[PDB]
């Protein structure tokens, strides 16, 4: 925590990450798909919606002619996620991994500080004060050895947990670009149903 | 540290104190009984912001992870990141050029001095929504973007012997010892080795022919000549080709 | 040309656009190759993914050979001369070390290849989709293939990694418009076959989605469904046969 | 410190390692969340088909 661990802090802070999400939401809303293309086109959003039906291959009758059964269905979807949300504190699943990984990692990474890798203590300066330098150098060069060593396999475990992450990230990136933006029709990519 | 008077009830039978992780975080005066934290005063790697030195000399210095009374020393500004000496406020907002953190992107502006300043996202635009109000374009445009993937890199391969232990018997045998600890590099490296030539099939040999345009390109009047080979060039590559192949060093 | 205006109609562009502004359109893609072709004739950092590859191995390398000057605790980096300074009972010692350390330098440096590898063979996989699915084809992948929609690609290589000028396509000048949902022309409503309902206040015109163009309305484009009750923001007009003038003939 | 100026670029190698982790994550989330040029904002009445 404080042997040199410093964590630097986003660049973008969440202020800035939630006014972009808010910008894709008004976009998404008021625009539609044309966002991102080219300038964003306003479009009331009953058309919109039954654009985005007529690209399932339903014709858009039966959404203008089902707009409150639609409306309310919606409606009632939003309210039992936002149950679900707040109720089973298990849904974050995912993301409260990462995040012990990451502290589980880090408080390995310390505890090595403690510990003997057969020095004749862990406590650096006793052997600094304790023995004359012509043994000192033999000490501490067998604890260098072994927290240099901790040190690497903790890089190269975050190396590949940062691969992974990125491998998620690129999918974020692609769920964002093609679902949000627009509208995919990769099956099942974008949650269980025509999308 | 910064030895702080404590309120941990140390009980009386107690001497140290301790945390998450084995630190000493409280003691007891022997002359005098009285127990007080222990907190290391505060480190954190210096960076030096910079434009470009073909540009100017003036340079920004930002420590962190610093409360701005412990920089020994202008024109300081503490911000979310550290103490940022070297720039002067803005009340402005542009985009980002040499990002800080926690909002706080850099610049080399108008006489003139690097300011710091939190970043914008962009003009604010407004789209005048309306249930009876369409917006559809009459003039389009064509683009041409650009998108640079590497494919493969250098298929080098080491020899272990003569990097360790280069032409001398006793290292060789010393190295006897270890084991399998060479034979596996080498076949971990021959690995990423036949697997480039593996990626480079997957890009290109996408085509099972090869095919070749004819001499007269009438293609309505559209002009490929800057992608398509030149037959009087040395190599058979297009003029595309040829300024990519110098840009790279 | 023929090519080109299938390309459209596959983003919903009825191609007699593009055969009614060939020319138009032949000198913007032209005008587009040579911006391209200037942007990477003056700016050197176009290259940078394919610069920092290079780049990333080459540091790589150093440091490896560099290694090969460092004690890591023995007497000497220059292995010969323990070799010609020390008796076997203590060159053991020596060279063990020696030994060890090169070694590990060895292990690091082939594990960091492994995984920086690994990483290249992802941009590879994504880069012959890119191939396969743009190149070879028309994508729909919004923002896949180049921002906007989509039309076709030409690869370019590179050194170790391809290039391509992803042709996309994208709208500009733009009109306030007065949408509506139906049409009850008989109490029945008229939804359009493709594209939105636009009038520019006076007049009801269909017309497509990504540019401009009006229509009156024939009942060909527009398909009846139940009555002009339960549509909300229906709007009356009338709707044109297109019979009649061979009828009364 | 001494004792670790032998063991060559143990030290740089690391964070170099490291700073390409962080600036990395930065431009994760670049390019999840800065996919819009503008920044729009929703108009005050919300008429949304329902």
């Amino acid at each position: 925590k404080f042997n040199g661990l410093t964590v630097l802090p986003p660049l973008l802070t969440d202020e800035m990450i939630a006014q972009y999400t808010s910008a894709l939401l008004a976009g998404t809303i008021t625009s539609g798909w044309t966002f991102g293309a080219g300038a964003a086109l306003q479009i009331p959003f009953a058309m919109q919606m039954a654009y985005r039906f007529n690209g399932i291959g339903v014709t858009q009758n039966v959404l203008y002619e089902n707009q409150k059964l639609i409306a309310n269905q919606f409606n009632s979807a939003i309210g039992k996620i936002q149950d679900s949300l707040s109720s089973t504190a298990s849904a974050l699943g995912k993301l409260q991994d990462v995040v012990n990984q990451n502290a589980q990692a880090l408080n390995t990474l310390v505890k090595q500080l403690s510990s003997n890798f057969g020095a004749i203590s862990s406590v650096l300066n006793d052997i600094l004060s304790r023995l004359d330098p012509p043994e000192a150098e033999v000490q501490i060069d067998r604890l260098i050895t072994g927290r240099l060593q901790s040190l690497q396999t903790y890089v190269t475990q975050q190396l590949i947990r940062a691969a992974e992450i990125r491998a998620s990230a690129n999918l974020a990136a692609t769920k964002m670009s093609e679902c949000v933006l627009g509208q995919s029709k990769r099956v099942d990519f974008c949650g269980k149903g025509y999308h | 540290g910064v030895l702080t008077e404590s309120n941990k009830k140390f009980l009386p039978f107690q001497q140290f104190g301790r945390d998450i992780a084995d630190t000493t975080d409280a003691v007891r005066d022997p002359q005098t009984l009285e127990i007080l934290d222990i907190t290391p005063c505060s480190f954190g790697g210096v960076s030096v912001i910079t434009p470009g030195t073909n540009t100017s000399n003036q340079v920004a210095v930002l420590y962190q992870d610093v409360n701005c009374t412990e920089v020994p020393v202008s024109n300081v500004f503490q911000t979310r990141a550290g103490c940022l000496i070297g720039a002067e406020h803005v009340n402005n907002s542009y985009e980002c050029d040499i990002p800080i953190g926690a909002g706080i992107c850099a610049s080399y502006q108008t006489s003139q001095s690097i300011i710091a300043y939190t970043m914008s996202l962009g003009a604010e635009n407004s789209v005048a929504y309306s249930n009876n109000s369409i917006a559809i374009p009459t003039n389009f445009t064509i683009s041409v973007t650009t998108e640079i993937l590497p494919v493969s890199m250098t298929k080098t391969s080491v020899d272990c012997t003569m990097y360790i232990c280069g032409d001398s018997t006793e290292c060789s045998n010393l190295l006897l010892q270890y084991g399998s600890f060479c034979t596996q590099l080498n076949r971990a490296l021959t690995g990423i080795a036949v697997e480039q030539d593996k990626n480079t099939q997957e890009v290109f040999a996408q085509v099972k022919q090869i095919y070749k345009t004819p001499p007269i390109k009438d293609f309505g009047g559209f002009n490929f000549s800057q992608i398509l080979p030149d037959p009087s060039k040395p190599s058979k590559r297009s003029f595309i080709e040829d300024l990519l192949f110098n840009k790279v060093t | 040309a023929m090519q080109m205006a299938y390309r459209f109609n596959g983003i919903g562009v009825t191609q007699n656009v593009l055969y009614e502004n060939q020319k138009l359109i032949a000198n913007q893609f032209n005008s587009a190759i040579g911006k391209i072709q200037d942007s990477l004739s003056s700016t050197a950092s176009a290259l940078g993914k394919l610069q920092d590859v290079v780049n990333q191995n080459a540091q790589a390398l150093n440091t490896l050979v560099k290694q090969l000057s460092s004690n890591f605790g023995a007497i000497s980096s220059v292995l010969n001369d323990i070799l010609s300074r020390l008796d076997p009972p203590e060159a053991e010692v020596q060279i063990d070390r020696l030994i060890t350390g090169r070694l590990q330098s060895l292990q690091t440096y082939v594990t960091q290849q492994l995984i920086r590898a690994a990483e290249i063979r992802a941009s590879a996989n994504l880069a012959a989709t890119k191939m396969s699915e743009c190149v070879l084809g028309q994508s729909k992948r919004v923002d896949f293939c180049g921002k906007g929609y989509h039309l076709m690609s030409f690869p370019q290589s590179a050194p170790h990694g391809v290039v391509f000028l992803h042709v996309t396509y994208v709208p500009a000048q733009e009109k306030n418009f007065t949408t509506a949902p139906a049409i009850c022309h008989d109490g029945k409503a008229h939804f359009p076959r493709e594209g939105v309902f636009v009038s520019n206040g006076t007049h009801w015109f269909v017309t497509q989605r990504n540019f401009y163009e009006p229509q009156i309305i024939t009942t060909d484009n527009t398909f009846v469904s139940g009555n002009c009750d339960v549509v909300i923001g229906i709007v009356n007009n009338t709707v044109y046969d297109p019979l009649q003038p061979e009828l009364d003939s």
